[PDB]
């Protein structure tokens, strides 16, 4: 994702 | 009364209580030592005493009880790899003879292990090959012989399939009664390696170089094959025969992905495949042929799912929910208005029937019986950031019943659910806007059986604290509602001017405006520092239909960036916002958007913080990036890949104070991305603030680094706002 | 009047003029496209029109004329590697024909090239092998076939020999008339690699991993062999024999280094070898045997140089200077009182005769004629930080003349010298305390011939600037003089209290208190920010005898750290220092000492900046580190290796404001060193400021990064000082 | 040499  | 301080956030002074249960049947669940509960009455027994393994000699990370209750897998020597992957050692404890099994043990450094769904067979992956134990004390059958570190993956995913496709390290799928074991094999031979230094303890004289097969946008991808083995006809003498199921011809013409595996019956499996250009997906439905021992996927049972406006599915094509006989299934699909709704398919017909409709979306299908389908949607009150459980009568689609909407409307607008094995019971988990509330229900007449956990203890603690409030509202851009939320300081006074921090994520299908109750950094900023912390869901955000979601198709870093700027403009004109003190921050996709906003020259933002930002889409992985961006070639979308970098905006950072933070061992958004940001700022003569975190990954989540980063960001925000 | 601003420093508003000449003969020099000057009369003629290579098609990085003036070597496509090494392309231009040579060209990516000392032979290294050209336009003779990237180096040094032994990439030494070519061969087969990422331009999709054979302290070292080939013989099956000269038995018993190569005659070469424990060195003197074609080193001509209190030499054993007949030589040696003085040796007698003595040191021997030896020393006025040229009469050592002391004693106390080929002329270069002054002199009677450059234009410009002044003085500690300097703000007033920045380097044999005139960051801090910038030469510092120099032997990180703290206390007692505003900064060893001081708990310093610090001696290279620290083993010195790390002091950084800066592509002091500091600080919950410089090396010296780092540090210091 |  490239989330956290 | 005390405020909610930075130390409260960092030391977890105020803890939300949970109620994590594990259904083991249609009428009992496990609850952690370990007790077993009867759902009907709420009585319990001790299933495993917390003293049983006092003499075990290893700290036990986790346990997994076999479906039949006869055995327990004890997980220890846990070593994390990526977001889902890890290795561990395993012992098996026989619950009837009360003995550890000392024979034919699972090896150390096992990469994945799982019980069959009934009984107590085991499948595990070790050194990238698959093994099956029919009985916990018997020798394993080796299923695959081709496993090779970083090259051939049997029954486990490689980096990009783990992170972006299956959200799991496992690539094993037992059939419903455990007869068959299906598995994927990934071949990363020609996938390039990301390489980065790892420094380790100070005792390590030379840094290690970590090398991970990782396809960046447009690079060579892993290839995939899919196999099914019959675990009832394994032999000690001959090697097991795995039957391959090949992808359909429309997938084999080019690069593709395996993107879903769902067993339908004991002898029917469905697979979905996705083209590398992710606007075209195919479901095969394959039947075991007892005469040939083969699996045949009739073309008449194939189902095509495509998108003309974007990619397929929210992040990937959705999972089908088959009926008991497996002859039909329900699946969430974008309808002709671009809203995701439940469609009912017959396995051999091309057209499906939508059973739900309207300007809202189905979030997930949760349970299926012969009479009802249970699902979560944001239909209630037209609030896309709310979630409720519904059931729909399968014989009359006009009969839809909200099961959670009215339970506690002031406290509970965001639910998830957990059903027992055939939906006789369900647990509802309310996560906001009030304190989380866990309740148990019976499906027969939707009775509320018991309150499992109501967080009344924390409620009384929080009464003694000056807690912030949350406003969830919307603003109207071009006759479209776009939703925002504001964490507002205690004693919020509309006649004063507050500094404002825009907390941004804004990735495709994201949602940052919702009814969820959180205790986080923003709680502290609002409670103690009297900062409004706002978030906004603009173009590209999820759960509001494809017109909004697909608006950023092929165009990341354009409308979702401008829409954050426009939201902040609107906010800055409200009478309680100090327009001299508006900041922005975000992590990952949010660090990219923060950086693109700070580089836009808007003049709206005084300062901001980017944590592990993406900076240039060619640096990010193929599966995610290409889903939105296509391929970075002159014939497809290279121009927008090149126009959408942070680096090209470096000159505009002269106007702002910028803090750039990144972990050096980030396997996901590589440190490279921030290293190129900093070099471009240096090259145009822009001063900024920086912090690297040695050996931290994308989460910057070790106890000390987490405390350090939030402390450092808190100093930066306070000095930016003159506090 | 304006002050000396940060922009003045960073934009080089006020430029020191140089006069950089190249002697081509005993009486002509080249000066810049290119003019040839007659030394005796000062007249010039145009040696090479600045239009000659207008149409050449490449920008020429450098030139090199053959000793017979017949050919000019043009260097282009320069690509820097480490501190001295680089690769380049070369053309040769024939000065008689006014023709470029187009045939049998030196190859691209040549690693080293040098003319013979007479004539116009060429020796060059390409792909790690040695080649010789007898004529510029004729084919090369290959000399070695073993060259192998990163593994076998013929005629060039590996990383650690380049940086710490020869201060040069070249490992080729022509005999005086060019008959023989001597060379060293380094074998790095088992030397570990430092590995670090290099990000490159943002178009590079994957970062590149740089891998350099680099022995850290106690690791496996390169081995070395030494060879001599007769280039006049290049008339044997094109395969000239390389004759090995093996190290002495006292060296072969363990790890060792080749540390000096000096030809004495056409047929006599001297080599110095150093044990890996660098307190024992052996010089061999080897003669060609015409009858066998081999090189013999008579044991009667071997000379031993050892140290009981320290290592040998300032940084390595000193070079010999041979009389013309090769039967005796002069060499700087520590005398019995610990002061470095010129000793005169006969080649086959073990006792030498000191020809200078006293409580001061010889810095270097600069020229030797039949009648006179010329040397630089700090004798004059007992100022260890001054430098003057002297000449001593070889037939009467009581006749010693100071050639530079009294030329301009107010303006000029720091000289270097450049003699013409047979020392018939010399250029003196005065570098302080006033503006640099370059003059030419005739050795026949030591008359000043003319002023070459007096910087009168810069003088006029600086008269309109509020320049700081400089005090050079000493304090007595334990009846020992220790020298310090202060850069003092204009209109310095002893009755006022100034913030003070301690500018520290303090490595072994360092000297930061001297008479040199500089225009640098300190000039801006003093002139514009009214900060006193102080430096101090404590225990371990150079040019004052071994009692001071060797005081930190086996004990880096102790006395030289303590003495910087004591110096700050002493400066505070002087009455013109605000003791609430004392800061400290340094680069490399200076960043190590800065960090050690800031972690000491002394309370003296409010804040400090460490740029590319060493943090733990086991991370630094073997030759440098072991020279002072011995081996990091329980039997030798591991306890102090482990006691002298920055990381062990992390808790004390809670008392101070720290800024930590490092370039990610630092091949010398690896980014690892600061990565471990930051991790130790995070682990104890210490907030600090940080900045990495993407793809910058130890010098952080690209134009943009240089400007960026000094801007960033200026902000930090001004903030610390409430400026 | 640990020096720039």
């Amino acid at each position: 994702v490239a989330m956290p | 009364a005390k405020t909610y301080t930075l130390t409260d956030y960092l030391k977890n002074t105020y803890r939300l209580k949970l109620y994590s249960l594990r259904w083991i049947s249609d009428h009992e669940y496990l609850y952690k030592n370990i007790l077993v509960f009867n759902a009907e009455y709420g009585n319990s027994s001790v299933f495993l005493e917390n003293s049983t393994f006092d003499e075990f000699g290893h700290s036990i990370n986790d346990y997994s009880i076999s479906p039949d209750g006869q055995f327990i897998l004890l997980e220890y020597n846990y070593v994390k790899q990526w977001r889902h992957s890890y290795t561990a050692s395993y012992d098996i404890y026989d619950l009837n003879k009360r003995q550890l099994i000392t024979e034919e043990r699972i090896p150390n450094n096992t990469q994945w292990v799982t019980w069959s769904p009934v009984g107590h067979k085991l499948a595990y992956v070790w050194n990238n090959d698959i093994y099956v134990k029919i009985e916990p004390n018997l020798p394993s059958y080796r299923i695959t012989w081709t496993g090779k570190e970083d090259i051939i993956y049997n029954g486990i995913t490689d980096w990009v399939y783990e992170e972006e496709v299956f959200s799991a390290y496992s690539a094993l799928w037992w059939s419903p009664n455990g007869t068959f074991l299906a598995y994927a094999q990934f071949n990363d031979t020609e996938v390039p390696l990301i390489e980065y230094s790892f420094y380790s303890d100070e005792s390590l004289q030379y840094p290690k170089t970590v090398r991970v097969p990782y396809p960046k946008a447009g690079a060579v991808n892993p290839t995939v094959k899919f196999f099914v083995v019959n675990t009832d006809s394994l032999s000690s003498v001959t090697n097991a025969t795995s039957i391959q199921i090949t992808a359909p011809a429309s997938m084999l013409i080019g690069d593709h992905y395996l993107c879903d595996v769902t067993w339908a019956t004991q002898e029917r499996i469905s697979l979905q495949w996705l083209r590398r250009i992710q606007n075209y997906s195919v479901m095969d439905i394959c039947d075991y042929d007892e005469s040939s021992g083969r699996w045949n996927c009739l073309v008449a049972r194939q189902h095509i799912e495509m998108s003309t406006t974007g990619w397929v599915g929210r992040f990937r094509p959705s999972e089908p929910h088959f009926t008991l006989d497996g002859n039909s299934f329900y699946k969430i699909i974008s309808n002709e208005e671009g809203y995701r709704h439940i469609c009912y398919f017959q396995i051999d017909k091309k057209d499906c029937t939508f059973i739900t409709k309207g300007t809202w979306e189905v979030i997930g299908i949760e349970a299926l019986t012969s009479d009802y389908l249970y699902y979560i949607s944001n239909e209630y009150k037209g609030m896309p950031g709310g979630r409720n459980l519904y059931k729909i009568q399968l014989s009359d689609y006009t009969k839809v019943t909200c099961l959670s909407c009215e339970l506690n409307p002031e406290r509970c607008q965001y639910y998830s659910v957990s059903f027992s094995k055939e939906a006789k019971y369900y647990q509802l988990r309310c996560s906001g806007p009030g304190l989380p509330l866990y309740t148990l229900h019976s499906s027969v007449n939707d009775k509320g059986l018991r309150v499992l956990e109501d967080n009344s203890a924390l409620d009384k603690m929080l009464q003694n604290v000056q807690m912030p409030s949350k406003k969830l509202d919307f603003i109207i851009l071009n006759e479209t509602k776009f939703w925002y939320q504001m964490i507002l300081p205690p004693h919020f006074d509309k006649s004063k001017k507050y500094p404002l921090l825009l907390d941004v994520y804004a990735g495709p299908c994201s949602q940052k405006a919702d009814t969820v109750f959180r205790l986080n950094w923003a709680t502290y900023l609002a409670s103690t520092e009297n900062i409004i912390v706002a978030s906004f869901d603009g173009r590209g955000s999820g759960y509001q239909g494809d017109k909004i979601m697909h608006a950023i198709n092929r165009r990341l870093g354009t409308f979702e960036v401008e829409d954050q700027i426009e939201a902040a403009r609107q906010f800055s004109k409200m009478g309680f916002v100090d327009n001299k003190r508006i900041a922005i921050w975000g992590w990952s996709y949010g660090g990219y958007v923060t950086s693109m906003v700070l580089g836009s020259g808007s003049g709206v933002f005084k300062c901001g913080i980017a944590v592990a930002p993406v900076s240039r889409w060619e640096y990010y992985d193929s599966v995610y990036t290409e889903r939105y961006m296509g391929l970075p070639t002159p014939e497809d979308n290279l121009d927008h890949y090149r126009n959408s970098t942070v680096m090209s905006r470096a000159e505009n950072f002269k106007q702002v104070e910028y803090l750039l933070i990144h972990g050096t061992a980030d396997d996901n958004v590589h440190f490279q991305q921030s290293a190129q940001i900093s070099k471009a700022l240096v090259d145009v003569g822009v001063d900024f603030q920086a912090m690297w975190y040695t050996d931290e990954d994308h989460g910057i989540a070790s106890s000390t680094a987490h405390q350090h980063i939030y402390t450092h960001m808190s100093h930066f925000i306070k000095q930016c706002f003159s506090l």
